[PDB]
């Protein structure tokens, strides 16, 4: 079955990530990221993770979707001021709800994964 | 080497489509093409909707003949041979009334319907480049 899953990336606390850590996260972003969803791409900067909502496209019938979350999850879990929560939710429902701020409604409307 | 840089940087970026491509359609018969990618790279510009009739498309059917189409917004009075990218994703029972005419004769622009309105709106919250938003909307 197709779902999204739903990626919000955030900078907690004052005790600054480092950029190496931004670098970090945006690499594994971007492992996922082609031209067909070119609007995913991260780079190291506050401007492109902090706050920011990602919907990756996944077939579940594949392994990749639980590597890809996998990976997050574990990197989030080695930060101190990068926190990740991470949802699903079934393209059907997705593609249905309004384009405007449409994932932070995928967020409300999904099944929560795991939140670091 | 720059033609050659360059042919390599566009087998990666291929091969990179091609394999999302893959996973998502596990049970399609040959390699995509160019215009298999591109179906899909526009379903996610658009959002999941046709951009005729703001209808969802089923991404399940995406390869079924029929179902939906890659359609020229505008005809080739205004575009000579490929000096656009207009090229929009829309459902098939959906782009038979629209013939020759452009986006904007076809939505009744002139007046201002909701219906272009609504066209507008959903040109303008894709993620088209910026110019192909612009030739699309006249």
């Amino acid at each position: 079955a197709f779902k999204r899953a739903i990626i919000f990336t955030s900078f907690n606390g004052f005790e600054k990530v480092s950029r190496t850590e931004k670098r970090r996260l945006a690499k594994i972003i971007n492992a996922r990221v082609s031209i067909i969803d070119e609007y995913l791409r991260a780079k190291d900067t506050n401007a492109s993770l902090d706050g920011q909502y990602r919907a990756f496209l996944f077939n579940d019938e594949s392994p990749a979707m639980t590597e890809f979350l996998a990976k997050l999850k574990a990197f989030a879990e080695s930060c101190t001021g990068i926190s990740i929560d991470a949802w699903e939710i079934e393209e059907s429902e997705y593609v249905r709800l309004p384009v405007e701020r449409r994932d932070f409604l995928a967020a409300a409307n999904g099944k929560e994964i795991f939140k670091i | 080497g720059e033609i050659e840089k360059r042919q390599e940087e566009n087998r990666k970026d291929r091969e990179k489509a091609a394999a999302k491509f893959r996973e998502y359609f596990p049970n399609f018969v040959g390699e995509p093409k160019s215009k298999d990618i591109l179906k899909l790279r526009l379903y996610e510009q658009q959002h999941g909707k046709c951009l005729y009739s703001g209808k969802e498309i089923n991404l399940g059917r995406l390869n079924e003949k029929g179902y939906v189409e890659i359609d020229h917004a505008l005809p080739f009075s205004r575009t000579w041979d490929d000096s656009f990218n207009n090229k929009v994703l829309v459902l098939g029972s959906e782009n038979q009334n629209k013939g020759n005419q452009t986006p904007y004769e076809y939505f009744n622009g002139k007046d201002n319907s909701r219906e272009w309105q609504e066209f507008k709106a959903r040109v303008e919250t894709s993620r088209f480049p910026r110019s192909k938003k612009q030739r699309i909307l006249l």
